[PDB]
């Protein structure tokens, strides 16, 4: 550039946190008309653009980066630095391809050659969302927003964390090995079930704090609440505050493995509804009206 | 195959760094673009 020292004046006024008072001082120093003319020239020299608001004029935004250069990445075209300036101020998540199609009413293959020519020098470093409605991608840097602690956590360690918190609440809110056999289960449960009768109340996050893998497992008591909602709508009752009560299906499908062997105690009553075990009907054997009755393709 | 050809493939070290100087002076931009392309790769394959 090198017009005058007002580039250094713009650097000194854009060093710190600036506002409209900085432009008030910049118009306050010298005579007003030459300052307005030369400031319009400096803003035409690839600098900060003004903002139309209730107030007069603002800066964009607080820093003195000044990196567009308008002619030099590989070739010369006055369309590429424009698109780079369009993706500078995308905001929190990014910008669509349909949004940049809607603005500037250009073609889509010029957007594709902008994609290629700016991917050739690493400014199209995108962040991917969990879902892809219209490719909400192509932000500047750092893959910052991520809409993702439990959302992008699919699938195997959600099941692993679910299994270990099920084990921990089953061993906390009930004793350890008294669910295996019926030889006096739990000893008049929790010693005449009065005032002991406790639960975790932030102790579950302490047990998570006892062991992690340090990738996404620092949960600020909100992903724990999401898994809490995920467990009380299937197999937990959870009377009002934090008392879980894991039971009424934990014992059967926990002690079915090496705790409920053959030659048991007594034969079961017909049609126990709370039971998923030993239901088979055919080697091939589906001749007559066996259990082939349900819903029959209405 | 000793017919003055097996004893005339390579010369000494002296008139070889001059050839290396010629090669690095001329065929330079392609080697710089290849090394910079490797640096571009090992930049942009770190994230996902």
């Amino acid at each position: 550039l090198s017009d005058n020292a007002k580039t250094l004046h713009s650097q000194m006024m854009s060093k710190g946190i600036g506002a409209l008072f900085t432009q008030q001082e910049l118009q306050k120093q010298m005579g007003i008309g030459s300052l307005t003319d030369l400031m319009s020239i400096v803003q035409e020299l690839l600098d900060k653009n003004l903002i139309k608001l209730v107030k007069q004029n603002d800066e964009l935004k607080f820093q003195g980066v000044l990196e567009s250069e308008a002619q030099k990445k590989a070739t010369m075209s006055a369309e590429e630095a424009l698109v780079y300036s369009y993706i500078e101020a995308s905001g929190r998540e990014g910008i669509w391809s349909k949004t940049i199609k809607a603005r500037t009413n250009l073609h889509q293959h010029v957007v594709l050659k902008c994609l290629k020519s700016l991917e050739s020098q690493r400014y199209v470093k995108s962040v991917k969302s969990v879902k892809f409605p219209t490719r909400k991608i192509y932000m500047l840097y750092s893959l910052q927003p991520s809409v993702f602690t439990d959302g992008e956590l699919d699938i195997e360690f959600i099941n692993s964390l679910l299994t270990i918190v099920w084990r921990f609440i089953s061993e906390n809110t009930f004793p350890n090995g008294f669910k295996n056999f019926e030889n006096g289960p739990k000893k008049n449960v929790f010693y005449a079930p009065n005032v002991k009768n406790y639960s975790t109340t932030q102790e579950i996050l302490e047990f998570i704090t006892a062991a992690q893998v340090a990738n996404v497992e620092l949960t600020p008591s909100n992903i724990r609440s999401l898994c809490e909602v995920l467990v009380y709508d299937d197999k937990l009752e959870k009377v009002t505050h934090d008392c879980y009560r894991v039971t009424l299906e934990s014992i059967l499908q926990m002690n079915q493995g090496e705790g409920e062997p053959e030659a048991g105690n007594k034969a079961l009553e017909d049609e126990e509804e709370f039971s998923i075990f030993n239901y088979f009907k055919m080697f091939p054997a589906s001749k007559h009206d066996k259990e082939v009755v349900y819903f029959d393709e209405w | 195959v000793d017919d003055e050809e097996l004893n005339a493939h390579l010369l000494n070290e002296e008139a070889s760094k001059l050839k290396e100087r010629i090669w690095i002076g001329l065929n330079a931009d392609f080697l710089l673009e290849q090394e910079s392309k490797r640096l571009k790769q090992e930049a942009d394959i770190a994230t996902g």
